[PDB]
C-alpha cells in the first residue's frame, strides 16, 4: 500500500443546503429523541 | 514411477534441509535482482564489525540502481550504490530491528542511482537522495560519504516529524523487520544469553525468571549443588 | 491513566441522559406558564 | 480466582482455582423515549399513610 | 475453427445444461446463489477447448472422412450432455445427489476430490437405477419361495 | 536406516495372518507435526467397546510416534479414520507412506500459529501425484482474530485446494461442517461396495473358488478375538506384530519406548476373526512415578489388557531367566 | 468467555522474590533463578557464594605421588524426593596414566 | 561429554601412509592429527613435533599460535565453535565482503545469458490452460 | 511494429501462455535471458500458478501480445501465439459477420500497389534470412539457427535487422533512458498548440487515456522511478494523440489519420526527438550537475532509422487487414502480422490509414524538412497546415484526384529494386 500510494503520488446554494439539512433534522424519525430545547 | 517420485521428493527435501537446517523458522527474503545481499549467509563477525544506527523514526530504506550504464561517471555511481547495498544495508536493519531495507537492480539505463527513506508518518513524503560520488574520491570513501549522507537524511527525516508521541507509539507497536537476515553464529553463541554471558544482565522479568517446575526448590538445590540447611539422612 | 478515561466514557452517557431529562422539564414548565398566563 | 485446595502449594503448576463473585454487576434505570406530541403523562397513585 | 452446425448444437446443449442447472438450484435448495452453474460452465468450456484443440490437430479425402468421425464424436458428447441434464433433473428427489451437487457448488478440496464426485455421479445414478431392479427381483424370488413353502 | 540388504529381507516376509481389510470409508488425517491431528481424531472416534483407549495428545513436538486406526462415527456415518505421524525431519515414516495409500480420502489439517513451511508444499504435491481426494482443514481457528480471518483464509485458498474449512478442535467448532463434506464420499463408497458385492456374487454362481472363499469371510459372523501383545519395553513386541502381518506396519527402533499409542489390527487366521493389538511397554512404579507422561502411556497399556480376549506376554529371552516384573504381569 | 481464566486486563499482586533479592543474588554471582533456594541465612549465603572452595586432596601436597593439575575432590549434594533429606557424595577426578615419549631422553616415560 | 579433539602438529619428514595410499603430512607441514596418534606413534619415531610458536621459531618456519587446547570443548557444539574460530583465524580472507559476494559479483545468474551448444527439439513443452457496486447521487443546486 | 499507434477500442481477450513445469523453469530462464529490455513489463504482468504449471495472463487485444512476439526468440511459444491469434481472429470474424467495407474504387489502387512490392519482398526476406542464421552471437541467440524461417518470426527478424542497421548497442533502452513521458506530453501539447490555435482539444479523452495505458508497456512502479517511454512507444503515442486530439468529425476519419501520420513523422524525425528529450532526473529535480539534458544524436539517428527501415512488410501487413476476404487468405499464406489492435479498425478505417500514411510520407520526402533543421518553424508549420487541409478537402471532394496522388506517392516512397 505504501509503494502504490507513493507511486500514485450568503450564497443561495449554502442557504438552501442549510434549509434542507434543518428540515431533515426536524422531520427525521431517527432524531425524534432530540431534546426539546434543541 | 511412484518410487522415483518418492526419491525425487526425498532429494528435494534433503536439499531444502541442507539449505535451512538452522534457518527453518525465519521467513524467506524477497527474490529480487538487487536484493542478493539477503539470501547469502552473513558472518556474525562482519555484522559485529559493521554496526551503524539510524534515527528511530525511520521505517523503510530502499536503494535503486541501474544494471547497465552508459557514462563512466554513471558506472562509477552504480558501482558505489551496489557496494553500499551489499555492505551497509543488512547491518542497518540487523542493528536497528525497526527498519525494512531493500535493494533493487533496475534493468534499464539510469546514470544516477538513488535511495528512498520512509519515516513512520504516513502523511510525510519520503526523502530521495541521489548517489553523486566525487570523481576524485575512491570507492571506499565514496561509500563512506554515501553512508554519512543517508544517515544525515534519516536524521533530518526523523527530526522533521509532526507528532513524535505518535511516532514513538507506532514505533513501539510496529512488528519486527529483520527476521529474514540469515546469520551464522560463529564461536559467539546461539542464544543472546550465552552471547552476553560475559556481561551482567540486569534487565529481566520476575514472572519470566520464576521457574514453573514441580519441586522447583528440590531442582534448584540439585542444580546449585547447595545444601539448603537440610539435615543429611542416614548416609551410614 | 488512559484506561481511567475509558471508564468515564461508559457512565458519561448516563449523566448526559439525566441533564436532558430535566432540560425537557424546564422547557415544558415554561410552556404551561404561557398557556395559563 | 481463589485457591481450591490447601494441601498443594502455590508452586505446583497444576494448581486448581475457583471463581467467586465480588459484585454481581451494575444496574441503571430504564428510561424510555419521551414523545414530543404527548409530553403530558397521566397516572394513578395508591398511597398508604403518606402525605 | 468450428462448423456453424456444430456451434449451434453445442450452444443448444449448453443452454439446456444451464436451464437444468438453474432449475435444480431453484427446486432443491442450493445454499449458494451461483451454485453448480459456474462449475458446469468451467467444465464445459474446458472440454470445448480440448475438443477444439483436437480438431485443430486433426485438420492436418482423409480430412473429409475424419470430419464425419469428429462430428459423430461431438454428437456422442452432446448425447452424454443430455444424459447429464436428465440425471440432474432427477437429482432433487435423491438426497445423496443433492449433497454431491452442494459440495460441487461449494468447491471444497482439491480437483481430484471434485473429479471423483463429478465422474461418479452418473455411476451412482445408474447404481440407484439398478438397485430397484435387483431388490425387486430378489423380493419376488423370496415371495415365490415362501408361497411354494406354504403350499408344502 | 534402510539398506538394500535389509529391504531385501522385508520383501521376503510371508503373511502369518491375513489382514481383513477395510469394508467402510477410510480417511487419513494428514498434516504436520503438532497440528491437532490426534485431537481431531478424539472428537471423531467413537469406540464404546474399549472406552479407556484414546489418542494421546500433548503440546509437544512428536507425541504420536506411530500411526493408529479406529472406527469413527459422525452424524450417522460409519467409517474409520487413520491418525498419521507428523512430518519428522521434514519427512514421513515408511509406516505412514503405505498407510495413507490404502485410505480412500484424506483431510489435510494445518495450524495457523506457524506459517506453511515448505514441507506441507511437498506433502500436498505428493498427494497430488497419487490423485487422492484431499480436503484442507484449517485447525486452531480460535487463535485468529475477527479482523484477521479474511487475510489468512485468502492464503489457504491459493494453495490449489479450494475453500479451506475453518475448524477448532478445542472448541469443537465446525464439526457439523466437516461432516457435510464427507457426505458424498460415504454414499460413493457405499455405491462401490454394493457394486463390488454384486461382482463377487456372480463369480460365486459361476464356480470360481476365490469368490466363494471371499463370501465365506463376509458370511462369517463371529465375535472378534482381541489378542493383545504386552510386555516390558525393548522386548520386540512391536517388531513381532510386523512379522505377523507381513510388513513394517508398526515402528520398531532400538531406542526404548518407541510406541506411545496402542495399535489395533483386524485379521483373519484359519477362518477365525482376530484383532492383533499392539501395546506400550509396561514399567515398574519406581520408574513411572517420577516420569508422569510414561505413567499415562502405561495407563493405556493396562487398559487394553482388561478388554483383550487372549493376552500374549512377551519377554526378552536373551536375558535367559524372565524378569521379576514380567511375572507380576 | 470463561470465568476460570484470569482476566488479562486486571493485574494480580506480585508474589515472587523481588528485585532486591534477585539483584543481590545476581551481584553475588549466582543466576537470577538461584534465589529459589531453601532456608538461606547469612552464613548459608556466605557458603553458597563460593568465595572459598570446599575441596581437598587425598594426601598432603608434600606427599602427593599422582600428578594432579588443578584437580580437587569435590562434594555433590542431592536432595531426596519428599523433603528435608540430602545425600552428600564425594567425587574424584579421572586419573589416567599418561605414557608419553620424551624428546630430551629417548625412552618413553609413564606417570599417573 | 568431551569429544575427540584433533591437535596441530609439525611434521619433520614426508610420511606416506601405505594402507590408504596417501601422505600423512609433507615436510614442515602443520597437520591436524589425532591426539592418541600423535602421542603413541608420531612422537616416538620423531616423525613430528608438537606445533608451538617456540617450535616454529626453532625450526625457522614463520611463527604462528594456533591456541591449542585454549577453549577445551565440553560439548560437540563447543568443539564446532572452536573449529570455526580456528578456521577464521587461519583464513580471515574467507570472511570478507568480496568473497561473500564472489558468486553475485557479476550480477544475477538468472539475468546472465549463457551460450547453448545444442539441445533436442523434442524437449520443448507446449501446454494450454483455461482462462476463465453502487453509490449515491448527490445534486447541488447552483 | 508494423504501425505505431494503430489502436482501436476492443474488449479484453485473455490468454494463458505456458511458462514451465516447476522446479525446471526452462522457458522462464529463456524469458529472463531474452526479455531484458521489457523485463519491467514482464514483471508487471500477472502470473497464474496452476496445480503444477505456471501461466502468464497476457491480453491479445492489448500491446502485450505484439510486445512478447517481438522479443520472444522462442520458436514454439511464438508460433503458438501466432496460431492462437489467427484462430481467435477467424472466430471473431465468423461471429461478427458484418465488417465495414470501404469504397471499391479505393481498394483497386491499394490492390495495384501490391504488384511492385513483391520485388522488395524478395529482397527483405533475404535480409531476414541472414539474421536468423546469426543465433550463435552472444547478443541474439535463438533455439534453432538452421531451421527454415517461417512467418511468425518476422517481428524478431525485423528488430534484429533494425539493431544491425543502428549499429549501436541497446539503442532502445538508451533512448528510453532519455525519453520520459511527462515532458513528452508537455511538448506534444506545445506542438498541437502551435499547429492548431483553437482547433485542438484542451486535453485527451479518458477512454483514450485508458486505451493508451493498455497499448503502452508499463514501467516500474517504484517511488523514485519515473515513467519512461521507448522511441517506438513515443511514436505511437504521438500518432494516437494527434489523431484523437484533432477536432475533425468522426465521419471524416481520413483527416484524423492524416494528422496521426503527420505526428508520427514528427516523432520519427531525429532532430525533434533530440530537442524534446530531457533527462529523467533533470525533469524530476534529482540531478542537475550532468548538464546533459540533450539526447545523444547518434542514438537518436539510430532509433529513428530503426522505424524508418522495412516499409514493405508493414504495408503488406496492413493490406492484409485492408480487406477481410483477402485477410483469410494472406493470414496463413503470405506475410501478415495478426495484431488484435488493428481488427476493430476495419476496411474503410485501415484503407484511409494506408492512404494518409503514404501521402504523409511522400509529402515528408518532398519537403525534405527532416534534413535542414528545426521542424518547429512557422513556415514549415504553415506548409503542413496547408498540405493537410488541401488533402482532406480533395479527398472529401473527389476520390480519383487523391487516388492518383496516392499511386504516384506510393511509387515515390517505395522505390523499385536497383540492381
Ligand atoms: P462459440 O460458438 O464460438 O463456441 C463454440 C465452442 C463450444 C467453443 C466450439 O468451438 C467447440 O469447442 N466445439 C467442440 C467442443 C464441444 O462441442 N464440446 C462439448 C462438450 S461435451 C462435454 O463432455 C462437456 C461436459 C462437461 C460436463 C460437466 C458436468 C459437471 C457436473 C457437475
Ligand atoms: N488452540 C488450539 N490448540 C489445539 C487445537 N487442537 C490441538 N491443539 C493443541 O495442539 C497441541 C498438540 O495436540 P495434538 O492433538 O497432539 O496434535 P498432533 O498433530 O497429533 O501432534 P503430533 O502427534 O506430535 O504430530 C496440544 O497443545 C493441543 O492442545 C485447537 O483446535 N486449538
Ligand atoms: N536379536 C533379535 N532382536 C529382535 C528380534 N525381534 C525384535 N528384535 C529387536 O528388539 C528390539 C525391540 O523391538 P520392538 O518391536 O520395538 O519392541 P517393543 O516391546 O514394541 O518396544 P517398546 O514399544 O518400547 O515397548 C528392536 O531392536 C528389534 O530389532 C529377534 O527376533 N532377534
Ligand atoms: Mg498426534
Ligand atoms: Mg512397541
Ligand atoms: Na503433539
Ligand atoms: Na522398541
Amino acid at each position: 500500500l505504501e509503494e502504490k500510494q507513493s507511486a500514485s503520488a450568503p450564497p443561495l446554494q449554502e442557504l438552501v443546503d442549510e434549509v434542507q439539512s434543518l428540515h431533515v433534522l426536524l422531520s427525521s424519525p431517527r432524531y425524534e429523541d432530540t431534546p426539546l430545547a434543541t | 514411477a511412484q518410487y522415483k517420485f518418492i526419491r525425487r521428493w526425498e532429494l528435494q527435501m534433503r536439499d531444502e534441509w541442507d539449505q535451512l537446517e538452522p534457518f527453518k523458522g525465519l521467513p524467506k527474503p524477497k527474490r529480487q535482482f538487487g536484493n542478493e545481499a539477503a539470501e547469502v549467509i552473513w558472518p556474525y563477525a562482519l555484522l559485529l564489525e559493521r554496526v551503524v544506527k539510524v534515527h528511530p523514526f525511520t521505517k523503510s530504506i530502499y536503494v535503486y540502481y541501474a544494471q547497465r550504464q552508459s557514462t563512466a561517471r554513471g558506472k562509477l555511481a552504480a558501482e558505489i550504490a551496489r557496494s553500499f547495498a551489499r555492505e551497509f544495508l543488512i547491518p542497518i536493519t540487523f542493528h536497528n530491528s525497526q527498519v525494512y531495507t531493500e535493494a533493487e537492480m533496475l534493468l534499464e539505463y539510469s546514470e544516477t542511482p538513488w535511495v528512498v527513506l520512509h519515516s513512520l508518518d504516513n502523511g510525510q513524503k519520503p526523502r530521495i537522495l541521489p548517489v553523486a560520488p566525487v570523481e576524485g574520491t575512491p570507492a571506499h570513501t565514496a561509500v563512506e560519504q554515501l553512508l554519512a549522507e543517508v544517515v544525515q537524511g534519516c536524521e533530518a527525516l526523523g527530526a522533521s516529524v509532526a507528532d513524535p508521541v505518535t511516532a514513538t507509539r507506532v514505533l513501539n507497536e510496529r512488528p519486527l523487520q529483520n527476521q529474514y537476515v540469515r546469520v551464522d553464529y560463529q564461536w559467539f553463541g546461539d542464544t543472546p544469553d550465552e552471547r552476553a554471558s560475559h556481561l551482567v544482565r540486569w534487565e529481566f522479568e520476575p514472572e519470566q525468571i520464576e521457574p514453573k517446575i514441580r519441586h522447583r526448590t528440590r531442582h534448584v538445590l540439585d542444580w546449585l549443588n547447595y545444601d539448603g540447611n537440610l539435615p543429611t539422612h542416614r548416609a551410614v | 491513566r488512559m484506561k481511567e478515561a475509558e471508564e468515564e466514557a461508559r457512565y458519561m452517557q448516563f449523566r448526559k441522559l439525566q441533564d436532558t431529562f430535566w432540560s425537557n422539564r424546564k422547557v415544558l414548565v415554561n410552556r404551561v406558564k404561557s398557556m395559563y398566563n | 480466582l481463589i485457591e481450591d485446595d490447601a494441601r498443594t502449594p502455590f508452586s505446583d503448576p497444576s494448581k486448581s482455582f475457583s471463581p467467586r463473585v465480588q459484585s454481581y454487576g451494575e444496574y441503571v434505570r430504564l428510561t424510555g423515549k419521551l414523545p414530543r406530541d404527548l409530553p403530558v403523562l397521566r397516572f394513578v397513585l395508591y398511597r398508604d399513610s403518606y402525605s | 475453427s468450428v462448423p456453424s452446425a456444430i456451434r449451434i448444437d453445442t450452444r443448444v446443449a449448453y443452454r439446456r445444461l444451464i436451464k437444468v442447472a438453474d432449475q435444480v438450484t431453484r427446486d432443491c435448495p442450493l445454499y449458494q446463489t451461483e451454485g453448480l452453474r459456474q462449475y458446469v460452465g468451467r467444465r464445459f468450456l474446458e472440454r470445448a477447448e480440448r475438443n477444439r484443440q483436437q480438431y485443430r490437430h486433426l485438420l492436418h479425402q482423409k480430412q473429409r472422412v475424419l470430419t464425419a468421425q469428429y462430428g459423430k464424436f461431438i454428437a456422442k458428447e452432446l448425447q452424454q450432455v443430455h444424459g447429464l441434464a436428465e440425471l440432474l433433473l432427477r437429482a432433487p428427489g435423491n438426497t445423496a445427489l443433492t449433497s454431491m451437487l452442494q459440495v460441487l457448488s461449494a468447491g471444497v478440496g482439491n480437483v481430484h476430490y471434485q473429479q471423483t464426485v463429478e465422474r461418479n455421479y452418473v455411476r451412482y445414478c445408474q447404481f440407484e437405477e439398478k438397485k430397484l431392479d435387483r431388490d425387486e427381483v430378489e423380493e419376488e424370488a423370496t415371495s415365490d419361495r415362501q408361497n411354494r413353502i406354504m403350499q408344502h | 536406516k534402510r539398506t538394500e540388504e535389509q529391504r531385501r529381507r522385508v520383501a521376503g516376509w510371508r503373511p502369518v495372518v491375513k489382514l481383513l481389510g477395510d469394508q467402510r470409508l477410510r480417511i487419513a488425517i494428514v498434516g504436520r507435526m503438532n497440528s491437532g491431528k490426534s485431537s481431531l481424531f478424539n472428537l471423531l472416534r467413537l469406540e464404546p467397546t474399549v472406552p479407556g483407549r484414546s489418542n494421546v495428545v500433548r503440546d509437544f513436538d512428536g507425541i504420536t510416534r506411530d500411526s493408529v486406526e479406529g472406527q469413527a462415527q459422525l452424524e450417522g456415518m460409519h467409517f474409520t479414520i487413520i491418525d498419521t505421524p507428523g512430518m519428522v525431519q521434514g519427512r514421513m515414516v515408511e509406516e505412514a507412506f503405505r498407510t495413507v495409500e490404502t485410505a480412500d480420502a484424506a483431510i489435510f489439517v494445518t495450524a495457523v500459529d506457524e506459517d506453511i513451511m515448505p514441507e506441507e508444499l511437498s506433502l500436498m504435491q505428493y498427494l497430488h501425484l497419487k490423485h487422492m481426494p484431499v480436503v484442507l482443514l484449517a485447525n486452531k481457528m480460535d487463535l485468529i482474530q475477527e479482523e484477521e480471518e479474511e487475510a489468512v483464509l485468502d492464503r489457504y485458498n491459493s494453495l490449489g485446494f479450494g475453500n479451506a474449512i475453518p475448524f477448532s478442535a478445542r472448541r469443537k467448532s465446525g464439526l457439523e461442517m466437516l461432516a457435510a463434506v464427507l457426505e458424498p464420499l460415504y454414499h460413493i463408497h457405499a455405491m462401490h461396495k454394493v457394486e463390488n458385492d454384486w461382482d463377487i456374487e456372480d463369480l460365486a454362481m459361476q464356480g470360481d473358488e476365490s469368490a466363494m472363499e471371499e463370501i465365506r469371510e463376509r458370511n462369517c459372523s463371529d465375535r472378534f478375538i482381541r489378542i493383545a501383545i504386552v510386555g516390558r519395553t525393548n522386548s520386540g513386541k512391536s517388531s513381532l506384530v510386523n512379522r505377523l502381518v507381513g510388513f513394517e506396519r508398526n515402528r520398531a527402533v532400538d531406542e526404548k519406548n518407541s510406541t506411545r499409542d496402542p495399535v489395533e489390527l483386524p485379521c483373519s487366521y484359519k477362518g477365525r476373526k482376530l484383532k492383533l493389538i499392539d501395546t506400550a511397554g509396561l514399567a515398574r512404579h519406581r520408574y513411572r512415578a517420577d516420569r508422569d507422561f510414561i505413567g499415562r502411556i502405561h495407563g493405556l497399556s493396562v487398559n487394553e489388557i482388561r478388554f483383550a480376549h487372549v493376552v500374549i506376554v512377551v519377554f526378552d529371552a536373551t536375558e535367559g531367566h524372565p524378569n521379576k516384573y514380567d511375572m507380576a504381569v | 468467555f470463561s470465568t476460570f481464566a484470569l482476566n488479562p486486563e486486571t493485574s494480580v499482586a506480585p508474589h515472587g522474590p523481588p528485585r532486591g533479592l534477585v539483584n543481590r543474588y545476581v551481584s553475588m554471582g549466582l543466576p537470577p533463578w538461584a534465589a529459589w533456594c531453601n532456608k538461606v541465612n547469612r552464613y548459608s549465603l556466605y557458603r553458597m557464594s563460593g568465595v572459598t572452595q570446599r575441596s581437598f586432596l587425598p594426601k598432603p601436597p608434600q606427599e602427593m605421588d599422582v600428578i594432579w593439575l588443578n584437580e580437587r575432590v569435590r562434594e555433590r549434594v542431592r536432595t531426596s524426593r519428599q523433603v528435608q533429606n540430602v545425600y552428600r557424595q564425594l567425587k574424584y577426578p579421572y586419573v589416567k596414566t599418561g605414557i608419553h615419549y620424551s624428546d630430551v631422553l629417548d625412552h618413553w616415560v609413564q606417570v599417573p | 561429554q568431551i569429544p575427540s579433539i584433533r591437535i596441530p602438529v609439525i611434521f619433520l619428514v614426508n610420511l606416506f601412509d601405505e594402507a590408504k595410499g596417501c601422505w600423512f603430512g609433507r615436510r614442515y607441514e602443520t597437520v591436524y592429527v589425532e591426539r592418541q596418534f600423535m602421542r603413541e606413534e608420531l612422537m616416538p619415531q620423531r616423525y613430528a613435533i608438537y606445533a608451538t610458536p617456540e617450535a616454529y621459531k626453532l625450526l625457522g618456519l614463520p611463527v604462528v599460535n594456533h591456541h591449542t587446547h585454549e577453549e577445551i570443548p565440553k560439548t560437540p557444539r563447543e568443539y564446532e565453535k572452536l573449529l570455526e574460530r580456528q578456521r577464521y583465524d587461519e583464513e580471515r580472507w574467507k570472511y570478507t565482503i568480496e568473497y561473500l559476494f564472489r558468486k553475485y559479483e557479476d550480477g544475477p545468474p538468472e539475468l546472465l545469458d549463457r551460450p547453448e551448444d545444442g539441445w533436442d527439439g523434442s524437449e520443448e513443452i507446449a501446454l494450454s490452460s483455461v482462462a476463465g457496486x453502487x453509490x449515491x447521487x448527490x445534486x447541488x443546486x447552483x | 511494429p508494423i504501425c505505431p499507434g494503430l489502436c482501436g477500442e476492443l474488449a479484453a481477450v485473455p490468454f494463458r501462455v505456458f511458462l514451465g513445469t516447476l522446479p525446471t523453469l526452462a522457458v522462464e530462464e529463456r524469458f529472463l535471458r531474452q526479455l531484458q529490455p521489457v523485463f519491467a513489463w514482464y514483471s508487471s504482468r500477472k502470473r497464474v500458478k496452476e496445480q503444477a504449471n505456471e501461466f502468464i495472463e497476457i491480453d491479445l487485444a492489448s500491446c502485450d501480445a505484439e510486445l512478447l512476439l517481438r522479443y520472444s526468440h522462442i520458436y514454439y511459444v511464438r508460433r503458438q501465439l501466432f496460431d492462437e491469434l489467427i484462430e481467435r481472429q477467424m472466430t471473431l470474424l465468423d461471429s461478427g459477420k458484418a465488417p465495414k467495407m470501404a469504397e471499391p474504387s479505393l481498394l483497386q489502387c491499394l490492390a495495384g500497389c501490391n504488384m511492385t512490392i513483391a520485388d522488395r519482398l524478395q529482397l527483405e526476406i533475404r535480409q531476414l534470412g541472414a539474421a536468423k542464421r546469426a543465433a550463435s552471437v552472444p547478443g541474439r541467440r535463438e533455439l534453432d539457427p538452421v531451421a527454415r524461417l517461417e512467418v511468425y518470426d518476422y517481428a524478431c527478424m525485423m528488430r534484429l535487422v533494425e539493431e544491425d542497421a543502428g549499429a549501436v548497442g541497446d539503442a532502445e533502452m538508451k533512448a528510453r533512458a532519455y525519453l520520459p513521458r511527462e515532458v513528452i506530453e508537455s511538448k506534444l501539447g506545445h506542438l498541437t498548440q502551435l499547429l492548431l490555435g483553437s482547433d485542438a482539444r484542451a486535453a485527451l479523452d479518458k477512454k483514450d487515456v485508458k486505451l493508451l495505458n493498455r497499448m503502452i508497456p508499463p514501467d516500474y512502479t517504484r517511488v523514485g522511478c519515473v515513467e519512461k517511454l521507448r522511441p517506438f512507444d513515443v511514436t505511437a503515442y504521438f500518432r494516437f494523440y494527434g489523431e484523437r486530439i484533432n477536432n475533425v468529425k468522426v465521419e471524416n476519419y481520413f483527416k484524423r489519420a492524416l494528422w496521426g501520420h503527420v505526428y508520427r513523422r514528427f516523432a520519427t524525425t531525429p532532430s525533434f526527438l533530440s530537442g524534446v528529450s530531457t533527462y529523467w532526473a533533470r525533469h524530476s529535480g534529482l540531478d542537475a550537475s550532468f548538464t546533459t539534458t540533450t539526447m545523444p544524436q547518434e542514438v537518436a539517428v539510430a532509433v529513428c532509422d530503426q522505424q524508418i527501415q522495412f516499409p514493405a512488410i508493414k504495408f503488406r501487413a496492413q493490406y492484409v487487414y485492408t480487406s477481410p476476404e483477402t485477410a483469410r487468405q494472406l493470414w496463413r499464406t503470405d506475410a501478415a502480422v495478426p495484431l488484435m489492435r488493428l481488427f476493430p479498425l476495419m476496411g474503410s478505417r485501415t484503407a484511409e490509414d494506408l492512404a494518409a500514411g503514404v501521402l504523409t510520407d511522400a509529402f515528408w520526402m518532398h519537403l525534405g524538412l527532416s534534413e535542414e533543421e528545426n521542424l518547429l518553424q512557422d513556415s514549415l508549420l504553415l506548409k503542413v497546415r496547408r498540405f493537410v487541409d488541401e488533402v482532406g478537402d480533395m479527398y472529401e471532394t473527389n476520390i480519383d484526384s487523391v487516388l492518383k496522388r496516392v499511386d504516384d506517392n506510393f511509387k515515390q516512397v517505395v522505390p523499385q529494386l536497383k540492381a
